[PDB]
């Protein structure tokens, strides 16, 4: 999911 | 071997740091902290307090088995405010666990590593030769090398973007 | 009712638009598209090609049962590049399904709705009195009204930040 | 979780 864009 | 500690001034306010400042995971909600210019306000990142302008240093990182973590090094000038891409061009050089796959975070395409599992990783930073390298501790097998012409101070970097995983510095 | 279509030129590249340009969901990958100043490069947003300066206008939106959508209206000046807050202050007036619950997206705190399962929602925009209102189509029961002194062109707004939900214009 | 920040 798009959570990984906040890495 | 350098004894690093996590810098709570840099830490994204959703991150939960351990008391000895070795460990990090992601919390369910943002803490209310002083908004230092050095603090990552959007990306789920934290730096070590110690940075390196020259020489060669190494340390180790315990890693969770689940998705959501990334670690390696960052140049000091990595932008702290707003969403920054997690890429070499934006000042981050890291390994990542995502979708059960271990990655060297290259861009525009990440580089999948063949390693089946990781418990502990050695990061080796060498500003003399200009590279950062990762090794699995079990038998020091080489995982990946970024070659960087580093032109400013370089900080150990840690990122956890989901619950149920962690990173921890050793020693 | 106005006959609306999603503007491909505005769409976050991770969004997949349907052939008839009425339906929207979140894809697995960023598509290779022209980087128009109007394209949202970070937030998972798309506007309709038609925006409104004056008068009364309405349209219907079919909504997925799972978390991850928001829809309503946006002012033309809503920032397209970098991570924007999804708030009235940043030019978005919307309902949202998140955490198995329906919300009007006020800030700093969201406003809970009191409705059953939503399937289709009539959006009514009144640029004379300065309001956007949301109705459950089944029996046009009122869900929420934002009163706004709209001082520029207003565009129908759609956002999907999760795979496995969607929005779709009617008629 | 964090995916909603990209709304
Ligand atoms: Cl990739």
């Amino acid at each position: 999911g798009l959570s990984m864009l906040l890495q | 071997m350098v004894e690093l500690t996590l810098d709570p001034d840099t830490a994204n306010p959703r991150l939960i740091l351990s008391l000895d400042l070795k460990g990090v995971r992601l919390g369910e909600r943002a803490q209310d902290l002083p908004n230092h210019p050095c603090r990552f306000d959007t990306n789920t990142r934290v730096l070590a307090s110690c940075g390196f302008s020259s020489g060669r240093h190494h340390w180790e990182v315990e890693v969770g088995s689940k998705d959501g973590w990334a670690f390696g090094v960052a140049r000091e000038s990595v932008r702290r405010k707003g969403l920054t891409p997690f890429t070499p061009e934006e000042g981050v050089w890291a390994l990542q666990l995502n979708g059960g796959q271990y990655w060297a975070v290259t861009s525009p395409e990440r580089s999948p590593l063949s390693c089946g599992h990781l418990s502990r990783v050695r990061v080796a930073l060498d500003l003399e030769v200009g590279a950062v390298s990762f090794y699995a501790v079990e038998d020091m097998r080489h995982l990946y090398t970024f070659r960087v012409n580093f032109q400013e101070r370089v900080f150990p970097l840690f990122s956890v973007c989901s619950t149920g995983t962690y990173l921890r510095i050793w020693p």
